[PDB]
């Protein structure tokens, strides 16, 4: 289950 | 969701004095909060995120304190640009904001000066008449406004707007519109917008008779 | 420096769409993740929606899920909000904000840029210039102290309209207050100021009303 607060950024 | 209680939600402060203000989070939250400047009209500005850290550029009289579910925003030292609203948001689960906390300017208590204007005979004339109840500049922003018509106290059918604190003498300043049908208006004879606040000794009523 | 500028909103009718958009410049919008934050007239911040930097992932606020849609074209740097099925509650400013890029290792979604937001205003009522009436001084005034008078500008929509006093000669002691909106759906405001009691007799007063969208230029002699 995905965590909403990830990080959305380019990595 | 997370909630964010923020307190005070109004703080009355003068410049130069210390303020803190309070957040926060029905869960724990970590360090996952930030702070927001927001002025009238304006776009809000970040000050402070992961709880303590000032964002580049802000200046150092800001700073935050916390973790886990209560958090402090404080101005070392408040400057004019600082009277606005400051909001908390956290984010360590979904995206939750404060409900803001306005730091307005203090000032000694002031009594509003109490005005009544009946409806116009070009207003009447169309089917609506409108009586406005006028507070001028008072301090601070509660008052009580109750329409009595006939003694006949009103509910439901009065708005008021309020505007932000004058530029010159930090006063507030307060409008009540009451609206009724021309019919209803023409079934009763006596007005009355009565005022209470912390300023007057006691209730003072402004009223009319349409003739 | 970073650059946010929303634009897509105005006045739209209850149950219609409306796509806003956010033009970003002054970074690479490309590799960061965005999000929508909407204020009502008066009211807090809310939160609305998020996209990936990549637009592989999306969360929706509660009370835009299912109406609401995220989306992004980063080979022309602009992030959009498609709304459907409008409703009256989503009369907001709508922002478009950057997530900041946080220390490494962080929770994501503190916001260190934000647009200067687009109005969308939810209404069903037609453009219509204000009524303007007098708010006309006491006849028991006070002898030699202070008396009030106005205009109520009433009926109008949408905002804003704009109250001058003399033709802007007279300023101190106005006071325009902000607009209610009404259950009709039309805003209504009045502006006031306080003068000499004496100079009722002599100096002539009259607010100068003005409403864009209508077309109104109104000026109301107010005497007692």
């Amino acid at each position: 289950n995905a965590n909403p607060n990830a990080n959305p950024n380019a990595n | 969701d997370i909630q964010m209680t923020q307190s005070p939600s109004t703080l009355s402060a003068s410049v130069g004095d210390r303020v803190t203000i309070t957040c926060r989070a029905s869960q724990s939250i970590s360090s996952w909060l930030a702070w927001y400047q927001q002025k009238p009209g304006k776009a809000p500005k970040l000050l402070i995120y992961k709880a303590s850290n000032l964002e580049s550029g802000v200046p150092l009289r800001f700073s935050g304190s916390g973790s886990g579910t209560e958090f402090t925003l404080t101005i070392s030292s408040l400057q004019p640009d600082d009277f606005a609203t400051y909001y908390c948001q956290q984010y360590n689960n979904y995206w939750t904001f404060g409900q803001g906390t306005k730091v307005e300017i203090k000032r000694t208590v002031a009594a509003p000066s109490v005005f009544i204007f009946p409806p116009s005979d070009e207003q009447l004339k169309s089917g609506t008449a409108s009586v406005v109840c006028l507070l001028n500049n008072f301090y601070p922003r509660e008052a009580k406004v109750q329409w009595k018509v006939d003694n006949a106290l009103q509910s439901g059918n009065s708005q008021e707007s309020v505007t932000e604190q004058d530029s010159k003498d930090s006063t507030y300043s307060l409008s009540s519109t009451l609206t009724l049908s021309k019919a209803d208006y023409e079934k009763h004879k006596v007005y009355a917008c009565e005022v209470t606040h912390q300023g007057l000794s006691s209730p003072v009523t402004k009223s009319f008779n349409r003739g | 420096q970073v650059q946010l500028v929303e634009s897509g909103g105005g006045v739209v009718q209850p149950g219609t769409s409306l796509r806003l958009s956010c033009a970003a410049s002054g970074f690479t919008f490309s590799s960061y993740g965005m999000h929508w934050v909407r204020q009502a007239p008066g009211k807090g911040l809310e939160w609305v929606a998020i996209i990936w930097y990549d637009g592989s992932k999306k969360y929706y606020a509660d009370s835009v899920k299912g109406r609401f849609t995220i989306s992004r074209d980063n080979s022309r740097n602009t992030l959009y909000l498609q709304m459907n099925s409008l409703r009256a509650e989503d009369t907001a400013v709508y922002y478009c904000a950057k997530v900041g890029e946080g220390q490494v290792g962080d929770s994501s979604g503190y916001y260190d840029h934000w647009g200067q937001g687009t109005l969308v205003t939810v209404s069903s009522a037609s453009t219509k210039g204000p009524s303007v009436f007098p708010l006309a001084p006491s006849s028991k005034s006070t002898s030699g102290g202070t008396a009030a008078l106005g205009c109520l500008v009433k009926d109008y929509f949408p905002e804003p309209v704009t109250v001058s006093w003399n033709s802007g000669a007279l300023t101190s002691g106005v006071h325009t207050f902000p607009a209610v909106l009404q259950s009709s759906g039309l805003y209504s405001l009045s502006s006031v100021v306080t003068v000499p009691s004496s100079s009722l007799g002599t100096q002539t007063y009259i607010c100068n009303v003005n409403h864009k969208p209508s077309n109104t230029k109104v000026d109301k002699r107010v005497e007692p």
